């Protein structure tokens, strides 16, 4: 995943 | 956090720093505020412009055109059986005035097509339901003579096949102008008048106009044959710009659109009567 | 070092030796040398022949004269070979057959003549017919061997439906085949420039959508020569100068022995 | 059940997607590859190699053997261009069906840098310098060596290397010219000269061909895959 | 491959940071949605395109 | 990163390389760039071949077959409540010029099925929705006789039940050859004539052509029982080859198809009439 | 195959919406941006800067 | 088994490396979609099928 | 609600599909198998058992 | 609860391991699709029930 | 892996083994190959029964 | 998961 | 998941  | 500017709270004054007085001349604005001219309160700005940025400005479906295309008896005249459109956003007024706040553009265009139909005559019997074929014809590209003709075969153009009844058609096209931007406005031309012509006619353009098919056109036709009674539909096209940028702002449109160019023609009054000390 | 050229080669297969004095460096087709089926891409399983020096060597054809009005000539591979040597034999005993090949190509004149031939190598070249009726041509008329084909400036077709020739009708400018001949160039070739060169080398490997199928049912590889620009020479309005073909097979091997195929090329 | 909900161009086939779908042969046994020479993995290497231009597409000459024929002879009047053509490799007649010119014709968009080579197909005993030239566009079409020797050119000389190859080189305002014709993306213009003149010995042909041969350099590219005019179908 | 970030919540339920979730499906970024998490600039080129750009309480013409 | 060679900074020439000169005649072209033959400056290269790649010049639904069937009360003659099509890429022109640029080709095909129907005759009361049954029937298989015979059973036969109005019918096929590529072209027979032979026909074949039914024939019926009022329909096949590899490329189409072979018989007159010195 | 239940709302076209749709034309070779001076980020950027009021507006 | 790579973003939103997310649903790799991401090769082969590949600025023929 | 697209292929029967479906006679107690003497894996053990040829078809 | 596994790859893109990912949502197994890897076996039960099974290069009966 | 069995180089024979004779009242199959009564070359076979299973 |  |  990618969390910003 | 995309909050504006907490205001400040300012006093009283007595100095020789005066930033009331400006001088407009040397091209730029005075970046004040109320704390520079009135005593201010400390007010803490939660405020933001989020509505505002390029993107949302240009975030919704706009209407650019409206394809009329007829599923009837192929008879021997003019007739609607297949049409074609020239892709633009000015055939239209309301987004071609958002555009066109700005000189260059960028962008990915999303088209979401509304189909719509009906029945002409009182009653000849009904029909079935009809499926409708959207091909991209790009300059170059052979484009159809016939409703039925083999351009319609679609081997390499991109087409779409709508069913009637079912939820608006949609589809992505990516930045495709031939050049860094898209332009809104260019002050040119595509040929230039040599002394060494032989008419005047081979070095004569269209003033502000580029190439001449510019990015093609949308043919439409009905995919099914002909019923007995006719039916007549409007393929409603609509246009959104996403991962949107612009570039060199414009002064808004102020008078009615006159085609394609800056040109107009008629209703060049724009503002209102009122009195110079009334409120 | 010593001496050595671009233009000067000798190929040398079984006991058969050609020397070239004036030639133009040499084309593998396509960056592929002939090659024996490896044991991955083997099919039939059958142990195969490979008769080596017997059958790898350089097959002269029977000459064709080049004149002023000579618009082409064609010939089809393993086809042209058909009846050389233990060759054609290996070839007819046996169902399956495979073949690369050198081919070399030979036209000489004098620094005062002038002309350019063409000299293309083609995968499945298939040639058009005589007829409104299609995929007509006889296996016969398909198959000149050794004598070849030859091309014609024009479409003439052939008009007797009661007798009919179902021979090919190969227009130049069109391959023969229904596309422009500028455009042949795609396929493995050289020029015979008569200023240049003498000749024209082309090696060929096996090509196909099999790893071997049939020689007798089917030609790998077409060798078209149109001439690009007419012969000419001095002022003599009938010149005609000799273009001898030499072709040898090349790591043949073969699988499926039995009885001889007499195939009717009557 | 998973709550969903459908968003537009739900149900809708579009020729240019990419999706996944049943197979109708499902554990079919494949037959595996074999290693066929002659592979190609993108169609700009066609473009790449050299193939004949139909220079010479006059009344009798064209749709003929003799259009890719150019005469050149000792005799020629020097003042006058031994050919011309338009820089449009898709549109142009000459061009328009060649390789190159056939594989843009299946793309909306063309950029990068082209090459053109020509065969002296004299007998080796004539000699001639030839100049050939490309004029970037704006300006009058060059009807005289002296105009053309003003914009990129080559000076070739006859001698045993045949042939002669001239870069015309990428010089464009847009980032990608198009495929058909129209002045707003226009390429420019080709044209060639005697430098000197066609010298032959007696008993020698004065006169003979000269062949021209067209192909994309590394840098070109093409766009927006679509429908050739070059093919059709009728009921 | 999923994008996880925060929302900007305005109407608060009387239940704090709430995310959304993202997932790209198509190869293609022209077919991407709209991310409008999208920064800002200064007025200044358009504002103030001065070779001497001067402080608002001194002198504009000196 | 997928972009094209960078130009070079390139200056004057007084060398005894020369570039420029060559000899086409060796079978090979001159790998040359513009700083050979001119001072060149430094261009950083950002264009790509995305585009062109194999897999995106095919990358595209093309039509290749319509097939009309009927639904209607069977009478007893000619009729069509069920039809079948030999498959194949030959009844059209395009797809069939842009597979034959090469000559071998390996890839996985993709079948989308665009089902139209109407009514034929003005009116005699109306129809339910038809239910179409699209079955493939491989070489040896039986072929049916009779639209609602036992071979529309299809045990083992792949078939199709497609629902007027919903999305079009897709699936996709394996690499099915019987030998390590397709071959677009076939320079020979599928008999051989020898000298034995008591007739000259048992040896004789089309030229060529290879197995008889090749790949097998799509049959399609309408599910449904007959209406009272007849309705006519039209199944049209889109093609699109997908997972492809193409070897030994092959010159464009020039002149019109005549049939499956290379024939040609008329428009043998591709190029247009220009004149040598004209611009 | 997923067990699935459609919402309200399924099937609509809202003019206001953000979501992905499939490529008319896959692989394209876009143009690179350059360096164009004069961009705008947001427009409350353009009503900031000064310009001349139609204080007259006298028959 | 879900597979994640970077799209090749062209024009980018006022917002770096974007990805997309695929999954075969399939057991018959026929059924699976292009993943389009396609290596290249030398025209080579075809430009220059020659036994003694001379280089460009040396006479073609000696 | 997950915002999902349908493709083309959606709601088809293809006779040769794979899929998973509701059971209509749920927790059923099945009988268990018992070792039964030959069991077959793949029909091509029965073309590799010979079987007599009919060689002689005359009328 | 993702099973994960490997198609058997046929025609190659020009692009190796391809897997596809595969999950039960049915209680009841009869639900469920078919697997489709099947193992297989001996013909031996069926070509040769013989009690003394005997080489094939030595004579059948002794 | 599901390919069938590779096929043998075999060679020439003069033995006393003799597979090409069998007895089939004994009610089994004669488990031959071509290698048992021809010469073969090596094949390695990719072939595989995956369509053919029950 | 589980992969095999 | 398998990151290229
Ligand atoms: C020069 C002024 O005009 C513009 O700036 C401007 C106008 C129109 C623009 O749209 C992009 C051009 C085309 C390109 C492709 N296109 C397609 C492609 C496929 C389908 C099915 N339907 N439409 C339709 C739009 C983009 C910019
Ligand atoms: C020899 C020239 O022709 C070709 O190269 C060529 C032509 C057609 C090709 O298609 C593959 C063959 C068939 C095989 C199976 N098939 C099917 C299978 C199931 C269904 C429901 N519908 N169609 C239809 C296509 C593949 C290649
Ligand atoms: C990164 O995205 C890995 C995590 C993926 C979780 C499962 C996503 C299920 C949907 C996959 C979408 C495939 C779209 C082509
Ligand atoms: C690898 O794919 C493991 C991760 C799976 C995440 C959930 C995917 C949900 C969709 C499963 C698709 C099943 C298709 C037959
Ligand atoms: C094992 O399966 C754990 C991983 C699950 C990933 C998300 C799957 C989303 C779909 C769930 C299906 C529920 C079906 C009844």
């Amino acid at each position: 995943i990618s969390e910003v | 956090q995309d909050s504006l500017p907490d205001t400040k709270a300012s006093g009283p004054a007595h100095s020789k720093e005066v930033p009331a007085l400006t001088a407009v001349e040397t091209g730029a604005t005075n970046p004040l505020a109320p704390s520079d001219t009135v005593q201010t309160r400390h007010v803490v700005q939660r405020r933001s412009r989020s509505e505002s940025t390029i993107e949302s400005f240009f975030a919704r479906g706009a209407c650019v055109a409206i394809i009329e295309v007829d599923n009837e008896q192929p008879t021997t005249r003019a007739q609607k059986l297949f049409a074609m459109w020239r892709i633009t956003y000015k055939d239209t007024v309301q987004l071609r005035r958002k555009l066109e706040f700005f000189t260059y553009s960028r962008f990915d265009m999303e088209f979401t097509f509304v189909v719509t139909a009906n029945f002409t005559n009182a009653n000849n019997g009904h029909a079935l339901n009809q499926v409708y074929q959207i091909m991209y014809i790009p300059p170059g590209a052979p484009t159809p003579k016939s409703w039925d003709d083999y351009t319609w075969q679609t081997s390499s153009n991109p087409s779409i096949f709508y069913t009637y009844g079912a939820a608006p058609a949609r589809i992505s096209v990516p930045y495709v102008g031939l050049a860094n931007a898209y332009s809104h406005f260019y002050d040119g031309f595509a040929k230039v008048p040599l002394k060494t012509d032989a008419n005047d006619q081979i070095g004569d353009s269209l003033y502000s106009a580029m190439t001449v098919d510019d990015f093609g056109v949308l043919a439409v036709r009905v995919v099914n044959d002909h019923n007995p009674t006719k039916v007549t539909s409007k393929v409603r096209i609509y246009m959104k710009p996403k991962h949107v940028r612009v570039w060199c702002p414009r002064p808004p449109r102020a008078v009615p659109y006159y085609g394609p160019g800056v040109d107009y023609r008629n209703n060049l009054d724009p503002l209102s009567e009122k009195g110079l000390t009334t409120y | 070092a010593c001496g050595y050229s671009d233009r000067v080669l000798q190929l040398t297969l079984g006991n058969s030796t050609i020397t070239t004095q004036e030639a133009a460096n040499s084309v593998v087709a396509y960056g592929r040398w002939p090659e024996f089926i490896r044991d991955d891409e083997a099919n039939p399983v059958d142990q195969p022949t490979e008769p080596d020096v017997a059958t790898c060597r350089f097959y002269t054809l029977d000459t064709v004269m080049w004149g002023k009005e000579s618009k082409g000539w064609w010939w089809k591979l393993p086809d042209a070979l058909r009846d050389m040597g233990l060759f054609g034999q290996n070839m007819y005993y046996h169902y399956l057959g495979r073949s690369g090949y050198t081919v070399h190509v030979q036209c000489n004149a004098s620094k005062f003549h002038q002309g350019a031939l063409g000299v293309f190598a083609i995968p499945e070249y298939c040639l058009a017919g005589d007829s409104d009726k299609q995929r007509y041509t006889s296996y016969a008329n398909a198959n000149p061997g050794e004598r070849g084909g030859k091309f014609y400036s024009q479409f003439n077709k052939d008009n007797a439906v009661t007798s009919p020739k179902r021979e090919f009708c190969p227009v130049d400018y069109l391959l023969g085949c229904g596309v422009l001949l500028g455009n042949a160039f795609v396929y493995p070739h050289q020029i015979i420039n008569l200023r240049t060169n003498n000749s024209a080398t082309i090696v060929l490997p096996y090509v196909n959508a099999l790893a071997i199928d049939s020689m007798v049912k089917h030609n790998n590889w077409g060798i078209a020569i149109l001439p690009l620009s007419p012969l000419d020479f001095a002022q003599d309005s009938s010149v005609e100068i000799p273009i001898t073909v030499t072709i040898a097979p090349m790591c043949s091997e073969f699988n499926g022995l039995r009885n001889v195929t007499a195939p009717k090329f009557q | 059940g998973l709550p969903v909900l459908n968003t537009p161009g739900s149900n809708q086939y579009l020729t240019s997607d990419n999706h996944q779908s049943p197979c109708a042969i499902p554990e079919f046994d494949v037959t595996p590859p074999i290693d066929i020479p002659g592979e190609v993995k993108n169609m700009m290497e066609l473009a790449e190699i050299d193939t004949m231009i139909p220079l010479n597409l006059e009344s009798t000459k064209r749709n003929t053997m003799d259009m890719y024929r150019v005469t050149l002879s000792d005799s020629a009047d020097l003042s006058q261009p031994i050919l011309c053509l338009s820089l449009s490799p898709a549109f142009d007649p000459r061009l328009s069906h060649t390789m190159l010119g056939e594989v843009l014709n299946y793309y909306t968009h063309w950029a990068g840098s082209l090459k053109f080579t020509f065969l002296f197909c004299g007998s080796m005993m004539a000699t001639g310098k030839i100049l050939v030239a490309y004029a970037p566009p704006g300006a009058q079409p060059p009807t005289s060596r002296k105009e053309a020797m003003l914009g990129t050119h080559v000076i070739w000389d006859l001698g045993l290397q045949s042939s002669c190859t001239m870069v015309v080189p990428w010089i464009s305002n847009v980032t990608y010219r198009q495929t058909t014709q129209d002045s707003f993306t226009e390429g420019g213009y080709i044209s060639m000269f005697y430098q000197t003149r066609i010298v032959v010995p007696l008993s020698t042909p004065k006169s003979m061909s000269m062949l021209g041969f067209v192909s994309a350099c590394n840098d070109f590219s093409v766009r927006l895959l679509r429908d050739t005019t070059h093919i059709s179908q009728s009921a | 491959g999923a994008q996880v970030s925060s929302q900007k919540v305005g109407a608060h339920e009387n239940s704090s940071t709430i995310n959304y979730t993202t997932i790209n499906y198509y190869k293609d970024s022209a077919s991407n949605a709209a991310s409008k998490q999208d920064y800002s600039q200064d007025p200044s080129k358009f504002t103030e395109p001065l070779k001497d750009v001067l402080i608002k309480t001194a002198p504009a013409l000196n």
